[PDB]
């Protein structure tokens, strides 16, 4: 039975940057660990933000704020820009 | 204007920390440590304030910043 | 009803938005999930993962290799202060340490 | 008169729950640093004074580690390179 | 017998020291390191067993130790969880 | 000479495998588990996750001890440099 992980999806995303490149099974496990650690950070931070606001809803603005506490550098505003693009293009 | 936190105040903090002998290049480098710490708790707090949409920077937004840094405080809001 | 396709494709996204929409509710993080939140989180995870995957491929390229190993992933972290901060509480299995010397160790 | 009992400072600035930086200069320090991320700010008195308590406690916590660094490094005198050791080994100067 | 933690051999501790970048190593350092090495397991195995004792299993999983390492602020990749 | 140890540094920093012998480490892990509680038994992956966390932790301790000795104007480590590296971390 399936075990909830991103192995094929990170190797799909690799073609964005290095189509020439292979991934060792060990390295696949490291990147599978990375994407779920960032999920545990953001989902906890956004839920604690939502708790401080007592709201029933998570939203684009809970995560937009949580990403700003994940990272100090402008990769935060670029990821926030990518989230606002994607939500816009999904709802249009 | 950082010079409003005084030469004896930076000495007093080290003396409250129990220090004996010192050398004076500690003072401005300690203002450097304090500047980055103070900026971090401020920028964290304003980041929590702007999620609540108010222009008024507010005690519990500073508490959420300090609590994210693992620090608990009372009397102001707590 | 129509022949299915991923919601990520309309969003412009590369990870599974559907199971992110599942996880955000099933993890008990809130009573309700806003229609943009799983799309936004997929976009954030993709953006940050693509940003480090370039550094992974570049770390292998620097060592003139073609197959990624945990050493190239450690090198990707130690090539960027944002990653050196973000992953400052992380252990990478078989990644080792960045090779470094304090000048005091050197002869003459 | 001169050159005796430096413990006159130790015996004064820790007898009660006092703070060592004066209030008016601290209140004009924080606001200039805050507005660079986002301007048009206003501040609660209970917000600004919650910063100073963390700041002075952190500064005192550094100096507590710092004098042992000098003693280990064969000195009675603390010097800037003690902070270069301490703040990096706590993982903060990185 | 060699159960006195001396089974963590001198040249193995010295190789960890060499990866750590240190130069001259005084002969008491190996034993001081074995003291730290015990205490690290007195944190990590002990809390990992409190996660094994959540399910009350006989098998310690890589998850059980990763949860202990997570609460102790030293997270680990490649094993998942 | 007394200094070509600087070539060992570069070799064991190029290398990234685990350095303690698996059997000694597994024996120690089991002994510490068994005098703690009854019938605890470890999957190989748990012993490996333990050993990777241990050796990464000790590489961190040795880096921290290096900076303590460098700060003390030494080129040598003594147990006191480790005891500073603990107290300065709060360990």
């Amino acid at each position: 039975s399936r075990k909830e992980s991103y192995s094929i999806y990170v190797y799909k995303v690799l073609k964005q940057v290095h189509p020439d490149t292979g991934i060792s099974s060990k390295a696949m496990g490291i990147m599978n660990s990375f994407v779920n650690d960032i999920f545990e950070r953001i989902a906890g931070e956004a839920s604690r933000l939502a708790h401080y606001n007592k709201r029933s809803t998570i939203t684009s603005r809970e995560i937009q704020t949580a990403v700003r506490l994940l990272l100090p550098g402008e990769l935060a505003k670029h990821a926030v820009s990518e989230g606002t693009k994607a939500v816009t293009k999904y709802t249009s | 204007n950082i010079q409003g936190i005084t030469k004896p105040a930076i000495r007093r903090l080290a003396r409250r920390g129990g220090v004996k002998r010192i050398s004076g290049l500690i003072y401005e480098e300690t203002r450097g440590v304090l500047k980055v710490f103070l900026e971090n708790v401020i920028r964290d707090a304003v980041t929590y304030t702007e999620h609540a949409k108010r222009k008024t920077v507010t005690a519990m937004d500073v508490v959420y910043a300090l609590k994210r840094q693992g620090r608990t405080l009372y009397g102001f809001g707590g | 009803r129509a022949k299915a396709k991923t919601r990520s494709s309309r969003a412009g996204l590369q990870f599974p938005v559907g199971r992110v929409h599942r996880l955000l509710r099933k993890g008990n993080y809130s009573e309700r999930v806003g229609a943009g939140a799983p799309v936004y989180l997929a976009a954030v995870l993709e953006y940050l993962t693509a940003e480090i995957l370039e550094l992974a491929g570049n770390a292998a390229r620097d060592n003139k290799k073609t197959r990624i190993i945990p050493r190239h992933l450690q090198l990707a972290i130690r090539n960027d202060e944002e990653l050196n901060k973000l992953l400052g509480r992380v252990t990478i299995a078989q990644g080792g340490v960045l090779p470094n010397i304090q000048a005091v160790l050197l002869p003459k | 008169r001169p050159g005796t009992v430096a413990l006159r400072e130790i015996r004064r600035y820790q007898k009660s729950t006092e703070l060592l930086i004066r209030k008016l200069p601290f209140q004009r320090l924080v606001r200039e640093i805050a507005q660079d991320f986002k301007t048009d700010l206003r501040f609660q008195s209970s917000a600004v004074m919650a910063l100073q308590e963390a700041c002075e406690a952190y500064l005192v916590g550094l100096f507590e580690d710092t004098n042992l660094c000098a003693i280990h490094a064969k000195r009675v005198t603390i010097m800037p390179k003690d902070i270069q050791l301490a703040r990096r080994i706590r993982g903060e100067r990185a």
